[PDB]
């Protein structure tokens, strides 16, 4: 295999920590999207209540949708960075990312942008 | 050097209080998104005005409002 498993966002979400350009959590994310900072959005599927992601789905919907589910918060902190670095793999303290906003962008195009682009145009 | 005097009153900081967050938002039945009280003219949406008494202030700002709304 050599196509993407739904890692045109992943490395998006790196290249935003690398250059400090992440809405992380919940509070961050709808300030992003209130203005022109936010420009791409991931939620968790293991929202606990829904309210908080009944919440996020309004933001994104208030004008132009931004809003990938991809796969819960654990996963998506242990790929973009949560924990003192630990050792040369992984090894860090799991804990969740939330729901996690794109600012600045900082790379450009790549695969990363195509599922995108479909996603948005049906 | 002498004995330290001490006349007591012992004061700390602020310890922030963790607090329930979020409640000042809402979605009505899903497409409906809805907002609780109102935000800031001087600096762009994503703050919200703190409501008082014919008193009102933002964070951003730290202090700086006052007209009632
Ligand atoms: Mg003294
Ligand atoms: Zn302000």
């Amino acid at each position: 295999a050599e196509l993407t498993i739904e890692d045109a966002l992943k490395v998006v979400l790196r290249t935003s920590l690398v250059h400090d350009g992440l809405a992380r959590g919940l509070r961050e994310s709808a300030k992003a999207l209130t203005r022109g900072e936010g420009q791409l959005a991931v939620l968790v599927e293991s929202v606990t209540e829904e309210a908080i992601s009944k919440l996020v789905q309004g933001l994104a919907t208030e004008n132009n949708v931004p809003l990938i589910k991809v796969a819960d918060a654990k996963q998506l902190g242990e790929w973009a960075g949560l924990g003192k670095i630990d050792r040369d793999g992984n090894a860090r303290k799991v804990v969740g990312a939330s729901v996690v906003v794109v600012k600045n962008w900082g790379a450009d195009t790549q695969e990363r942008e195509i599922l995108l682009e479909h996603f948005s145009q049906q | 050097k002498k004995v330290y005097t001490t006349p007591k009153k012992i004061r700390h900081k602020h310890k922030k209080v963790k607090l329930a967050v979020l409640n000042y938002y809402k979605v009505d039945d899903e497409g409906k998104v809805a907002k609780l009280r109102k935000e800031c003219p001087n600096c762009g949406p994503g703050i919200f005005l703190a409501n008082h008494g014919d008193r009102f202030y933002c964070g951003k700002c730290h202090s700086t409002f006052a007209t009632q709304k």
